[PDB]
């Protein structure tokens, strides 16, 4: 019953950095005798204290001082939580500002009297906003922590210089903390942050693995993606949690020097890294430093590229030094830069998802005083992909026009005036309208949430799809039990449908793999432009997602609209499909409307084997389709689903949903009529009448063509695989 | 907007005899962001403007303004009309000021008009004027009007003690007071208001608000791109958002 929940109690020791806990609860939570722990309290206040074993302490209870109790915003009788946290390390710079009510009557230097004997070889861990009491001179002085450079996880080291500028804290928004560190500051890329933590954390804290590993597994990792999602945020976050020399440099500053000094500050930069033992050295927009060889006009840039290559080659296992790098695309940089042995594992970042956008919004609204009238969850639902810098600008613009909405002050401003940030739904909607999708052209990598709702049919077909895709994801050893090579290629055909796209999204949701939808018009745009190298970039992004579901729609449309079978993308599709790993579960699902016009090489056994005709949707199972209509205008009751199950016999699914939304549009225009009548006098009637459904039935016909469905039956008779 | 455009005011007789002093009421100056020693920009009929210093008055009405016969004749208005008041918080000091008296006011008197009229009228006075103000100077048991000709801060300025006063011979007469040269402003910018209001906001929030960007944490207009056909008042917009805000422009 989550045994991290503890009970606050009075301490035995008088220290503000020592808590008392029982012996059987220390071994259950996997903690040492001097382990650092994450103690969460109320008003999102947290603290780190060194746990000591106490014989008189209860198992369920934890003993802590009145300083720790008041810092955690709890009284006697509340509950706290504990998390094992061994990566709490030393600090670089610590700024302290004493509270004004406890510094009256004392003048002089308080650094050698209060700050120096309190932290003398004690290894006390603290947090931001921690108020700890320091005695001396027959008094007791409260000290409030402003900022330490390992901000969430620090331990006060004897080598840490304490900034002790004697001044009371001003009663405004003028705190001296600025741009410190954070794993709480990185927004929404946990599924790749765990990967890069796995790569570069093994250089941290373990030089002893070099005998077993022979050669160090990282030498360099590129961080590519669309601009605006934090190359330097990721690199500064992984810095100072480990504790090293960061030393950010940027490519414009490298190229800004003249001749003879552009060659300089590169061996100088790497030697200035080499004075320190670790290195997380990061270069900003390195694509400007190293473009393609054909893109280079002058040769000074080629000299800079050669200098970078010599430094990367010569800095081979020179006492665990790692070079971080970022760019836009793998093909944007020199292909000679991707030599195997250095800058090898080009991990992807990508656009954040809706949950990632939500926690980006949460983190960027942590510091500013929200009015809490908003819930902010659905704000990430209207956007179709805006990058983290765009969401930071979104928050800034929303707060700016919210301040602009209210009037200016008396002159020139208090913090409580700054605490009155009454952001509304319409404020965030206005900021959303007053923005731009700077990364909408990029393919969006996300998991979907269809979760088996739109399709109430296809009973054995969904069983086949489940055993073909989901069953290798949970256990692929059964295919090696009897020797099965899975056929990743599946094709869906018949009358046109987005329900097969919803089926593919449900499959990718069940596997919980990222889903990438390749657009048919995008393939047509690549066909008219004859840019066959873009699908190489598509498959390179696809193979980085393991596992992944790759969807293609209307492959017959390329041969149908060929007017410049045989096509430039089609042979490239066949070549890339031949060049696929049989593992990684990168399953290809295809959609088409006219199976008569198709590549005959793709219907060959091999890559694409199973050919499934998707039939008309079930009129008897329209309950699930109106359940999908029960979101996005929920219809009120005293309506008949049998009324839509009586005369509807061959009507399409999305046709039924859009005619339900057309009846919803009739309800919206009659609600507007009701509001117009109510304003003309001087409830919106949310229920939907049966007359809207009757006019919907009289204004909807099927898209079903008889010649098309008998040719689909002829395709089924041609591929007749039936039990005798 | 607000009711009845509340910068519209009724002209009324004053108590002070000063030419460059107009009088308001106490809550009117608080609502219009006005101080007791700051300068405004008065506008009236016949597209004639005026620069004055608003002083506090106790006998002034709520929706009226007390001024003497000089500004009433300078705005070409009589008793009973409506005038408007606009705040002018960015006035710079003048460098060279040319004044020429009217011909009927100097008939019978000869000599230097600077040390008798112009020097005692502006001896640490700091009276603000515009181009075309005819101000009455008293001295030598007479009343001589003096007219502003041209200033180096060409729209509006305050007479500094370092300002050289030009009162050369052969003066001009009363005329139609044609305008020929000026400096740009927001009224000089044409039809761009759907974007002029936006860039007005993104430059007005940098103005005198250091702690507001600390409340945001980041400054949102880091870099502003202004694109269009070549010559769409581009440097006019850039120069306009500089002088009325009050900053250093330094175009390159
Ligand atoms: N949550 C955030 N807070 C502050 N800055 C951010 C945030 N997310 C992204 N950024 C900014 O986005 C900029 C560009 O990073 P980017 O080039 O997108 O990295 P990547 O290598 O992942 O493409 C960074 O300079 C960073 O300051
Ligand atoms: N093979 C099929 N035959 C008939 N209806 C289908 C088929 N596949 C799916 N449907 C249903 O018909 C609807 C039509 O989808 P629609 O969006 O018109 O297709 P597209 O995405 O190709 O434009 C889908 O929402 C789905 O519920
Ligand atoms: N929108 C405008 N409104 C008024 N005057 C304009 C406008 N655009 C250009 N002008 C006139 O054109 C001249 C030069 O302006 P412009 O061509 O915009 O300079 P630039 O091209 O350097 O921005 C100015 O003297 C100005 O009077």
């Amino acid at each position: 019953n989550r045994p991290n929940r503890l009970i606050v109690d009075e301490a035995i020791n008088e220290d503000n950095s020592v808590v008392s806990l029982s012996q059987p609860k220390m071994d259950e939570l996997q903690l040492f005798r001097g382990d650092t722990v994450l103690l969460k309290g109320k008003k999102r206040r947290e603290a780190v204290c060194i746990v000591l074993s106490d014989d008189t302490c209860s198992d369920e209870k934890i003993r802590m001082n009145r300083v720790v109790r008041n810092n955690l915003r709890v009284r006697l009788g509340d509950v706290i939580s504990i998390q094992p946290c061994p990566d709490v390390k030393y600090g670089k710079r610590i700024h302290v500002l004493p509270i004004d009510d406890t510094v009256e009557g004392i003048t002089g230097n308080l650094f050698e009297v209060y700050l120096k004997p309190y932290f003398l070889e004690a290894y006390r861990p603290i947090r931001k906003g921690d108020i700890f009491l320091v005695h001396g001179g027959m008094r007791a002085v409260e000290f409030k922590v402003v900022e330490t450079d390992p901000s969430p996880y620090c331990i006060v080291a004897p080598d840490t210089v304490i900034h002790c500028e004697g001044e009371p804290i001003k009663r405004e928004d003028e705190e001296e903390s600025l741009n410190e560190v954070g794993y709480d500051d990185i927004g929404g890329c946990r599924k790749q942050l765990a990967q890069i933590k796995e790569m570069v954390e093994l250089p941290l804290r373990h030089p002893a693995l070099f005998k077993a590993i022979g050669v160090k597994p990282p030498r360099g990792i590129l961080l590519y993606g669309p601009p605006g999602t934090g190359k330097t945020l990721i690199a500064r976050a992984v810095a100072n949690e480990t504790g090293a020399f960061f030393f950010l440099i940027n490519g414009p500053e490298i190229m800004s020097k003249l001749a003879g000094e552009s060659e300089s500050n590169l061996r100088k930069a790497f030697e200035e890294a080499e004075k320190n033992a670790p290195a997380i050295i990061f270069i900003d927009e390195l694509d400007a430093i190293a473009p393609k060889r054909e893109k280079t006009h002058g040769e000074v840039e080629r000299r800079i590229v050669s200098q970078l290559l010599t430094l990367m080659d010569g800095l081979k296992q020179r006492a665990h030094v790692i070079v971080m790098a970022a760019t836009n695309r793998p093909n944007s940089i020199d292909p000679a830069l991707r030599r195997f042995g250095r800058f090898d594992r080009e991990v992807d970042i990508g656009i954040p998802d809706a949950t990632g956008r939500l926690e980006i919004l949460q983190i960027h609204t942590k510091n500013m005083k929200l009015a809490d009238d908003v819930d902010l969850e659905q704000v990430a639902n209207e956007t179709h992909g805006h990058v983290g810098a765009d969401l930071a600008a979104l928050c800034s613009e929303a707060a700016l026009q919210a301040i602009r909405k209210k009037m200016d002050l008396i002159d020139l401003i208090d913090a409580e005036v700054m605490n009155s940030l009454a952001v509304t739904m319409d404020d965030f909607r206005w900021a959303l309208s007053q923005s731009n999708p700077s990364a909408l052209r990029e393919t969006v990598v996300e998991v979907p949430q269809v979760t088996w709702e739109d399709i109430g049919g296809l009973e054995d077909v969904k069983r086949e799809l489940q055993e073909l895709v989901q069953y290798p994801v949970e256990h692929p050893d059964k295919f090696l039990k009897f020797g099965m090579t899975p056929s990743k290629g599946v094709l869906f055909y018949g009358p046109p449908g987005c329900g097969k796209t919803l089926l593919a999204k449900a499959i990718a949701n069940e596997c919980q793999a990222n889903f990438i939808s390749i657009k048919g018009p995008e393939l047509l745009t690549m066909w008219f432009g004859e840019s066959e190298a873009n699908v190489r970039e598509i498959f390179d992004k696809a193979r980085q997602a393991a596992p992944c579901v790759l969807f293609f729609d209307e492959l017959d449309s390329i041969a149908k609209a060929r007017g410049g079978a045989a096509d430039r993308v089609i042979n490239q599709i066949l070549t890339e499909m031949d060049g696929m790993s049989t593992k990684k579960n990168v399953f290809i699902i295809g959609a088409t409307n006219r199976p008569d016009i198709i590549d005959p090489a793709i219907l060959r056994p091999g890559r694409l084997d199973q050919l499934i005709y998707i039939p008309l949707p079930d009129e008897k199972s329209r309950v699930a389709i109106l359940k999908a209509n029960l979101r996005k205008s929920p219809v009120a009751k005293d309506v008949d689903l049998e009324f839509l199950a009586k005369m509807t016999n061959g009507f399409s699914g999305a046709d039924l949903t859009e005619i339900c939304q057309r009846a919803c549009k009739l309800a919206i225009r009659e609600s507007i009529e009701s509001e117009i009548r109510r304003e003309r006098e001087r409830d919106p009637v949310p229920e939907i009448r049966r007359d809207h459904f009757e006019e919907a039935m009289r204004f909807a016909r099927r898209s079903v063509s008889d010649n098309d469905i008998r040719k689909y039956e002829m395709f089924a008779q041609t591929l007749q695989q039936s039990r005798g | 907007k607000q009711k009845n455009r509340p910068n519209r005011l009724i002209v009324d007789e004053a108590i002070n005899e000063d030419n460059s002093v107009v009088s308001l009421s106490q809550p009117k100056m608080d609502e219009l962001q006005l101080f007791r020693g700051d300068t405004v920009l008065l506008k009236g009929k016949k597209r004639r403007e005026a620069v004055c210093i608003v002083l506090s008055d106790d006998t002034c009405s709520d929706e009226k303004i007390r001024m003497n016969r000089v500004v009433r004749n300078n705005l070409r208005v009589r008793l009973g009309d409506v005038i408007s008041i606009q705040p002018c918080p960015d006035v710079k000091y003048g460098k060279r000021i040319h004044v020429l008296p009217i011909d009927d006011t100097v008939e019978g008197i000869t000599g230097n008009l600077f040390e008798v009229y112009l020097k005692p009228y502006f001896l640490e006075a700091y009276r603000p004027i515009r181009k075309g103000d005819i101000f009455l100077v008293h001295g030598g048991m007479r009343a001589v009007e003096f007219k502003v000709v041209e200033t180096d801060p060409s729209p509006y300025c305050i007479v500094a003690p370092d300002t050289v006063i030009h009162c050369e011979g052969e003066p001009i007469k009363r005329e139609d007071e044609e305008e020929s040269l000026n400096e740009v402003g927001y009224d000089d910018i044409g039809g761009c208001r759907k974007q002029l209001a936006q860039i007005k906001e993104m430059v007005e929030l940098p103005l005198r608000h250091p702690a507001l960007f600390k409340a945001i944490g980041v400054k949102p207009p880091r870099g502003i791109l202004l694109y269009g056909p070549p010559g769409t008042g581009k440097t006019l917009i850039a120069r306009a958002v500089a002088n009325e805000t009050g900053a250093f422009f330094f175009l390159i």
